């Protein structure tokens, strides 16, 4: 027996045990997220302990086979991935404490409630109640109340937990030989051992910081434009030179400016609206939303959703019978079990998010053909971008006209295209400075750069500086405002949403060449192009078997992320925004704040 | 003893409340009875009824010296291997059909029957064997497969694996991983009086 044949037989026996334990751990985690109870916590803990003790022994056994004599590469890849920096050996006592911190922060975010000061019985959760106020209200006082109440009652609850969260997440990362937990998350993009296609953890910080500096001009102009239209909506609350108040931004944290569209449409009255109203008028259902998203993926040659997907997903708020984590997520449990968890409302926001989450699932199904150890996205940015290149096509008025949400005779003049490009900018461009700053603060907090006594002095120093957004109420260090976001309190890396935003326009550009689209990128709709889906699928099927640099270079022609296609997409709006800010100021100073 | 004909016990095989593991597959010899293959229908939706070398529509007019019904449970995406000229974990190590197989393969989804929330580990299959199975051969040996070059001495360990693998069927699995009950009818014509006939 050669060492290779023994490694193959080891990987075979490994895959059959690993898939069964991963499924139990996955299903236990699903039960907790759809239904938050103390019993479902300890089931998740026990299934997670069994799963890590399995990797503890397997990653040790895999050392018995030297890579330098495995001629079959795909065997080499599974072996490398099994011994690679995933030990997560913590002491039993410190492993149990980090879980309690994680589970508590997870429970507080989804079950945290602000209650009436005069009536403790009537309360608002974040998901059904406060999100509706932060997405649809127009009262300055009401938005301010919801913004502060959530950060004062739930935010302060998460502050001590998050401090011990970083001291344990950093201790885990160092035992796996990373500089900090931030370097650990960055290792997702790491590639080495492949000449010319390598990529370091440090190279992401340079590439994010330099690509973002090329983004600064486009965002600064949209910022000034939104500022003026917001000056009309609110009488004396905003000056032409200061930052934008954080509680007027379209959602709880200002992560997207999409709900600001109703106040900022360039040509709002005369061009027909491009938004939710017709869904409600046509009595659309949460099922119709996903059936339409499923219809889109099928139209490019991708499969339908499984029968189990419809039986096992939670696609609406379950109600008060169980406490669920309502934030939209996509789940690959293995064994052909695919589910989406989402508390879907009937909005154009939810319509496009359905395409996003189904993009995850389609990626999961495509690379299900890989060996177990290679079933993942090329990187986190790839995974969070697949649904977005479909959202780009589904959001275009050409597609909305063909699926019945716009008039059967739609006038696509010069003006309606600027409406489209602005709303596209409110979402895609608006989330870029929000994303970069939040993750940079985490990296700077994970690294020894931001001390305990000034965790919020720097978070808002970076909001005003980088994002152009200011705190309406002064927050001392009892507050933990970043942890009031789902991804921060639920232990999710956030730079995934920055790299994917460059990746999508790169992919969309290549896919619109595959579909032979003729004009600028923003008129492109790949709906019925089975050839375009073929190019996409040939990469999705790869998983982590190739480095993301090569998978990216074999579809777009660039071994790295790039800002060119994103800026070509928004060029008509870029030169249009210039014309609108003629007697306005583009930029801001940090020296202004309400209180 | 009187001259009276039995009705072929196809219900004993197709309607068993528990099927065998594919590594230890059951075989029932059908003989000296009147077979009515017309009752073999209404299985789980989109079942497979795959015959080779004999027409199932003419089956109620044929006679054979013997009929053999082999039964077992397998994974969904393994069903295609129960046919002549096939390779894979099942056709190589668990159940093999020959090239000249004359018979039928009925396989239907048994997720409601054989899956369990806690996982059904009772159904197993052979994952390692020293060589391929000859057609219609059965191996039930629990001997430790020696992958490495050190002897195992009957103890599972490094490079020494227990040769059987449990499926662990759960109802929430996808169809490719769901259990399928399988019955393999083999129609045998020898130089002998044919004792299994249709109506
Ligand atoms: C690196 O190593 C790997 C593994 O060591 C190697 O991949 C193997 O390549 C050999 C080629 O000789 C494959 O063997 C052939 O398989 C043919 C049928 O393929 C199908 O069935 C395979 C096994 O059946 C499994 O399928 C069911 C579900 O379908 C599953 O539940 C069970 O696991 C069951 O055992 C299956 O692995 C295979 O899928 C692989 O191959 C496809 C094809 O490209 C690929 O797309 C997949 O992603 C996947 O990698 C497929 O589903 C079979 O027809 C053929 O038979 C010939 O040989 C036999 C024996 O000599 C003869 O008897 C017969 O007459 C034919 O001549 C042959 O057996 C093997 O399946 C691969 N295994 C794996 C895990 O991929 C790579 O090639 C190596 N890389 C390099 C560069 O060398
Ligand atoms: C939401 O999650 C809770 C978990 O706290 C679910 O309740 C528990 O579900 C388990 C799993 O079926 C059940 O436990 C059962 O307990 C009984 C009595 O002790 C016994 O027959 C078994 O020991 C069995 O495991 C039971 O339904 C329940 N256990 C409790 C409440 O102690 C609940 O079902 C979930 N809700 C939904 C809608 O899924
Ligand atoms: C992708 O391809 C599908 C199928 O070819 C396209 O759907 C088709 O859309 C046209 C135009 O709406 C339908 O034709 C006519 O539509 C009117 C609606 O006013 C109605 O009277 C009839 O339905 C009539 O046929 C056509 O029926 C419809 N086909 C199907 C199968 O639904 C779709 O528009 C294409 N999408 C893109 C973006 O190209
Ligand atoms: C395994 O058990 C099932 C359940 O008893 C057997 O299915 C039954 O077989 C009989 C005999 O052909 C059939 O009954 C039919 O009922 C319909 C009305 O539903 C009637 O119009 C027909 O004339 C006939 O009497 C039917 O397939 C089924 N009856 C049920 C499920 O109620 C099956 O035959 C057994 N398998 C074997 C191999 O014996
Ligand atoms: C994807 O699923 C849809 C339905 O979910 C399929 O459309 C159905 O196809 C069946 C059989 O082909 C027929 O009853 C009708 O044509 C459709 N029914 C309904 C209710 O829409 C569609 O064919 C599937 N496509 C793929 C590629 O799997
Ligand atoms: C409308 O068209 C005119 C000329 O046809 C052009 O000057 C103007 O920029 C267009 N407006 C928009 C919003 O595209
Ligand atoms: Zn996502």
């Amino acid at each position: 027996s050669t060492i290779e044949e023994q490694a193959k037989t080891f990987l075979d026996k490994f895959n059959h045990e690993a898939e069964d334990l991963f499924y139990q751990s996955s299903l236990a985690s699903w039960n907790y997220n759809t239904n938050i109870t103390e019993e479902n916590v300890q089931n998740m803990n026990n299934a997670g302990d069994k799963w890590s003790a399995f990797l503890k022994e397997q990653s040790t056994l895999a050392q018995m086979y030297p890579l330098q004599e495995i001629q079959n590469l795909t065997v080499k890849l599974q072996l490398q991935a099994l011994q690679q920096n995933g030990s997560s050996v913590l002491s039993e006592d410190k492993s149990k404490r980090l879980n309690t911190i994680l589970n508590t922060m997870s429970t507080i975010y989804s079950t945290g409630k602000v209650c009436n000061p005069d009536n403790p019985q009537e309360c608002l959760l974040l998901e059904p109640g406060l999100n509706e106020i932060m997405a649809n209200s127009l009262d300055y006082n009401e938005r301010l109340w919801a913004w502060e109440s959530w950060r004062s009652e739930v935010g302060k609850q998460l502050r001590p937990l998050y401090e011990e969260y970083v001291v344990l997440k950093n201790e885990m990362a160092r035992a796996n030989h990373y500089e900090d937990y931030g370097d650990y998350w960055r290792g997702d993009y790491e590639v080495n051992g492949v000449d010319g296609y390598d990529y370091s953890r440090g190279q992401l910080i340079e590439d994010v910081e330099h690509t973002f500096e090329e983004i600064k001009p486009l965002y600064e102009h949209l910022h000034a434009y939104v500022r003026a239209k917001l000056m009309n909506a609110y009488p004396s609350y905003i000056s032409p030179i200061g930052c934008l108040p954080a509680h007027l931004l379209g959602d709880m944290w200002g992560r997207f400016w999409t709900n600001l569209y109703s106040l900022t449409v360039p040509f709002g009255q005369k061009p027909n609206i491009d938004v939710t109203d017709a869904m409600v008028d046509q009595a659309w259902d949460a099922q119709r939303i996903f059936k339409e998203a499923e219809k889109f993926f099928v139209s490019v040659g991708l499969p339908n959703m499984t029968q189990g997907f419809w039986e096992n997903s939670m696609l609406t708020d379950p109600g008060n019978v169980q406490k669920a984590v309502c934030h939209p997520t996509a789940w690959d449990l293995g064994k052909g079990d695919f589910r989406i968890l989402m508390c879907t409302k009937v909005t154009m926001d939810d319509f496009l998010t359905a395409h996003h989450e189904m993009g995850h699932i389609q990626y999961d199904m495509a690379y299900a053909a890989q060996p177990f150890l290679l079933r993942n996205g090329a990187n986190e940015g790839f995974h969070e971008a697949v649904g977005e290149i479909m959202s780009l096509s589904a959001a275009t008025p050409k597609h909305l006209k063909s699926i019945g949400l716009l008039s059967p005779d739609f006038q696509e003049d010069n003006e309606t295209e600027i409406n489209f490009l602005l709303k596209q900018a409110l979402t895609i461009v608006g989330t870029l400075p929000f994303t970069y700053m939040l993750e940079k603060w985490r990296w700077m907090v994970f690294k020894g750069e931001i001390p305990k006594d000034q965790w919020m002095k720097k978070w808002w120093e970076m909001k005003r500086e980088i994002v152009g957004v200011v705190e309406p109420v002064p927050h001392d260090e009892t507050y933990c405002d970043p942890a009031s976001l789902f991804h921060v309190s639920n232990d999710y890396s956030f730079i995934r949403y920055y790299t994917r935003t460059l990746y999508q326009f790169q992919f969309q550009e290549a896919l619109c060449q595959a579909a032979k689209h003729e004009g600028p990128l923003h008129k492109c709709d790949i709906s019925n192009s089975t050839e375009a889906g073929q190019k996409l699928f040939n990469m999705l099927r790869l998983g982590k078997s190739e480095p993301w640099t090569l998978a990216l270079e074999n579809v777009v022609g660039a071994k790295n992320m790039n800002v060119r296609p994103l800026l070509n997409y928004f060029e008509p709006l870029f030169t249009w925004l210039k014309d609108q800010n003629k007697n306005s100021f583009v930029g801001w100073s940090t020296d202004w704040s309400p209180y | 003893f009187p001259n009276i004909t039995n009705l072929c016990p196809f219900d004993e095989v197709f309607n068993a409340t528990t099927f065998a593991s594919v590594y230890a597959w059951n075989r029932k010899r059908i003989s000296n009875c009147v077979a009515d293959y017309s009752v073999l229908y209404n299985f789980a939706p989109f079942f497979a009824f795959k015959c080779y070398g004999v027409s199932p529509t003419k089956l109620n007019d044929l006679c054979f010296t013997n009929v053999y019904a082999d039964s077992f449970v397998i994974r969904g995406n393994e069903v295609s291997q129960i046919a002549p000229g096939q390779t894979g974990n099942i056709a190589d190590y668990n159940y093999k059909l020959p090239d000249d197989f004359t018979g039928c393969v009925i396989a239907w989804n048994s997720n409601k029957l054989d899956s369990t929330v806690g996982g059904n580990y009772n159904y197993r299959y052979r994952l390692f064997r020293k060589s391929k199975l000859k057609p219609f051969e059965r191996d039930i040996s629990t001997e430790i497969y020696q992958a490495g070059n050190k002897p195992c001495n009957g103890v599972a360990g490094v490079n020494c694996y227990f040769p059987l693998q449990s499926y662990g069927f759960r109802p929430t699995y996808g169809v490719g991983h769901q259990p399928y009950r399988v019955v393999v009818l083999s129609f045998e014509l020898l130089h002998a009086p044919a004792t299994v006939c249709g109506p």
